[PDB]
RNA sequence: GUUUUCGGAACUGAGGCCAUGAUUAAGAGGGACGGCCGGGGGCAUUCGUAUUGCGCCGCUAGAGGUGAAAUUCUUGGACCGGCGCAAGACGGACCAGAGCGAAAGCAUUUGCCAAGAAUGUUUUCAUUAAUCAAGAACGAAAGUCGGAGGUUCGAAGACGAUCAGAUACCGUCGUAGUUCCGACCAUAAACGAUGCCGACUGGCGAUGCGGCGGCGUUAUUCCCAUGACCCGCCGGGCAGCUUCCGGGAAACCAAAGUCUUUGGGUUCCGGGGGGAGUAUGGUUGCAAAGCUGAAACUUAAAGGAAUUGACGGAAGGGCACCACC
RNA sequence: UAAAGUUGCUGCAGUUAAAAAGCUCGUAGUUGGAUCUUGGGAGCGGCCGUCCCCUGCUCGGCGCCGGCCCGAAGCGUUUACUUUGAAAAAA
């Protein structure tokens, strides 16, 4: 069954902390403990060991990756825009 | 006009009409004998293929798909016919 | 023309002989029985290249998939993942002819 | 006018009054069918096997020359595929507009196409199933579907 | 989409009549329709018609004349009884002398007054004066 | 006792025979395919002046702004001219009673991604359809919550005028906002104040897209074929003009027509004016609020279209020393 | 209660008077294209009106020379609709 309305893996906290500080911290921990499917053995088994690490747990390759979510939207516009740069510099 | 002959409409404004809005529903395509200069068989062809056809022995194109009717490649001999 | 390939590899999983992974799929270039391989593009370097080394020692072309083996899966019609893969005998496909 | 969409389009194929075969056409009733068994056999949906017949070979309608309709002369035979070609082609299509969907989220009007597009899905899936073309149980699902191409 | 065939015939002829055309072209044709001309045609409403049957649902040219007032449709097609006939025909039909109630019984198409000599009900078609 | 012809019940093999069994392919619908088309959508990229600011150079005393001024800037060099730089917006003219989209809405370039109408169709399927309580997606602006950015503009606020007063209009600053990203909100005169689907009922000249036909002209040039014009026809698309179709209280409407000659199908929804979209209950939301939604009481009118007047710090003509010059 | 076609099934209204959800999707609900047997015959009245026929497969007396005629009993897609009859308290 359903057990909880609309508190999620944040239900864990109870009563404390404030509404709207157990609303913003569900969104990202949620994130961070997500398993992500590798990309390079395509299973799902990208884990965050610790912050900024994200570990395989089947192909054993470690990536650096964000602090809650295994890529930040500020790196995938810059890896996007370090490969533009890098076929227009060598041409 | 009030009267008119709707049994016996004229030739002229029969093929004018849409082909379902005419009295008999009729197509307005038809089918080719073509014969490409570079060989002497004949394939048959339609009016509106839609898809592109080569002659034997991939001797040379015959029609290109266009909106309407196929274009027919310049040079070959096509002979309209009906059943 | 990526989707010919799937339109191809389709008519072939209905049609032809194949063989899926790769333990597999090397005996078959190993017995000279496979006609074209196919390899997911996420491939470790390592078994990429030793397929291709195979492949030049038997003859048989390979084509270098663009999707990764989980994609290369689903484009077999299959719920598994596949990295690797030997069609045997296309059956009625045109996927060796291109 | 079309069911998903304003327009009120008069737009079709009107086959003529003569249900005769051509006299022009020189295939027999055989030879038409073995004609259509090879272009099933190297892959290809019924609607795409008449137009290249109407062509090349210039069969006016298959159900004249023969008895029977393409979809009906491959079932027999037993080379029909097994889901019906247009409700193929819409899980095809809606397979597309998902996959591009994943990637660009902020697209509002491929999510409301979608809508549109598993709207007739399950339209002709509940036809297909009155007519026993389906089995019973037989339902679309969005993350099963693509292993269908 | 099309839901009654009869209604868009009625409608049609009854339109071309106020215009005055001299013979109306009705798109589809169906059995009841044929069957409801001929009553009209039978008290000299309309004049010759004819069926262009092709491999489809037909079309019919019907030859008009200045006789017909109106031809309507009462939908949907209530059934009938002999002892409410008379009220149905008394806010139906502009006189007790003239215009006649088309309903089907199991005798086939016929008008209301045919129904009172045969001495059976049945669906009410359409009327015409 | 027994086995059977015998009547019944059931099964199992070989037949024979049937005119041996599939209506059509909708000016219904879906799908395929063909060449197009479009400010449709998304992502990325590119360009453009302008605006503001800064640096430097020039020459200078005012510059701004207004009905008129002041607040404001200014020899610590403002404004103006030149050359650069940076930033964030915006996408002028071309731009139309043109297009596209379910609506909201959509306009620099180029690329990528998926979608679509209409047209063409002797393709396929064969009634799969229409409208739709419940339910769902999208939904301008403002507003809300997080980040990023903040040029211009600018609620609030401050001030200068105006005024009897102005906490307004006008002027100078200027916060939130306006911009982007990610979530909420679900409302607009969200308007054509006009449900959707289908049929029928006058013309006329255009216009957009597709197709078909046709003199001639002009481009490649080397003609056919393609473009650009020119004359038509077909489909549907935004519209227009016209009229005693017909309707309407009329204004007006080819739909708001085919309605006392009243019935094509089907959703929503109104019942004198107020009280009142209020109270209350429920529900949704972070909030703002949204949705649902009374009654007591009060009232003889409120309202629509049109007419004649009067009036106008409305316009156009004309007049008078009881008007002015 | 009629008047009230001011509750409108018969029979209202929704451009501006009260009024069509912002828009689309959508299940119940409602509504659904065309298509499968007409004609001929005997009789009667002045081409027209009316009648009958296009029913199949146990028992008996106008009987007659296994067959035929006739009478009765049984069976022959299903509803809706319509016609008939029954059964249907009085007041």
């Amino acid at each position: 069954a359903k057990r909880t309305k609309k508190v999620g893996i944040v239900g864990k906290y109870g009563t404390r902390y404030g509404a709207s500080l157990r609303k913003m911290v569900k969104k990202i921990e949620i994130s961070q403990h997500a398993k992500y499917t590798c990309s390079f053995c395509g299973k799902t088994k990208m884990k965050r060991r610790a912050v900024g690490i994200w570990h395989c747990g089947s192909c054993m390759k470690t990536v650096a990756g964000g602090a809650w979510t295994y890529n930040t939207t500020s790196a995938v516009t810059v890896k996007s825009a370090i490969r533009r740069l890098k076929e227009l510099k060598d041409q | 006009p009030l009267a008119k002959d709707l049994l016996h409409p004229s030739p002229e404004e029969e093929k004018r009409k849409h082909k379902k809005k005419r009295l008999v529903q009729s197509p307005n395509s038809y089918f080719m004998d073509v014969k490409c200069p570079g060989c002497y068989k004949i394939t048959t062809v339609f009016s509106h293929a839609q898809t592109v056809v080569l002659c034997v022995g991939c001797s040379t194109v015959l029609c290109q798909p266009t909106g309407g009717k196929a274009r027919l490649t310049e040079g070959c001999s096509f002979r309209r016919k009906q059943h | 023309s990526l989707e010919s390939i799937n339109s191809r590899l389709q008519l072939v999983m209905k049609s032809g002989k194949y063989v899926l992974g790769y333990k597999q799929s090397l005996k078959m270039i190993r017995q000279g029985k496979a006609k074209l391989v196919i390899l997911a593009n996420n491939c470790p370097a390592l078994r990429k290249s030793e397929i291709e080394y195979y492949a030049m020692l038997a003859k048989t072309g390979v084509h270098h998939y663009s999707g990764n083996n989980i994609e290369l899966g689903t484009a077999c019609g299959k719920y598994y993942r596949v990295c690797t893969l030997s069609i045997i005998d296309p059956g009625d496909s045109d996927i060796i002819r291109s | 006018g079309r069911m998903h969409a304003p327009g009120k389009g008069l737009s079709q194929s009107a086959l003529p009054y003569r249900r005769s075969v051509p006299t022009w056409l020189k295939l027999t009733s055989d030879d038409v069918k073995e004609q259509i068994y090879k272009l099933a056999k190297k892959g290809l949906t019924p609607s795409q096997i008449g137009v290249i017949l109407r062509d090349s070979h210039g069969v006016a309608q298959v159900r004249f020359v023969t008895g029977n309709k393409i979809l009906r002369i491959l079932k027999s035979k037993g080379l029909a595929p097994d889901l019906p070609e247009d409700l193929y082609h819409l899980i095809k299509k809606a397979v597309a507009v998902r996959k591009h969907l994943e990637r660009n989220r902020k697209d509002k009007d491929a999510k409301f196409r979608l809508i549109l597009i598993e709207s007739r899905i399950h339209r002709l899936a509940r036809y297909y199933k009155t007519k026993r073309v389906l089995p019973p149980n037989w339902k679309y699902e969005s993350s099963t579907a693509s292993a269908l191409v | 989409v099309r839901m009654n065939v009869l209604a868009d015939a009625l409608k049609s002829i009854n339109n071309a009549e106020k215009r005055g055309k001299r013979q109306v072209l009705i798109r589809p044709c169906s059995k009841v329709i044929v069957r409801f001309l001929t009553v009209m045609m039978k008290h000299g409403y309309i004049g010759e018609f004819e069926i262009i049957d092709d491999h489809r649902a037909g079309k019919i040219v019907v030859n008009l004349t200045g006789r017909l007032n109106k031809c309507g449709v009462i939908s949907p097609r209530f059934d009938v009884q002999l002892k409410d006939l008379e009220k149905w025909q008394n806010n139906l039909l502009p006189s007790r002398q003239f215009g006649f109630i088309v309903l089907t019984t199991s005798a086939g198409i016929m008008d209301h007054e045919e129904a009172r000599r045969k001495h059976t009900g049945g669906k009410i078609l359409g009327f015409f004066f």
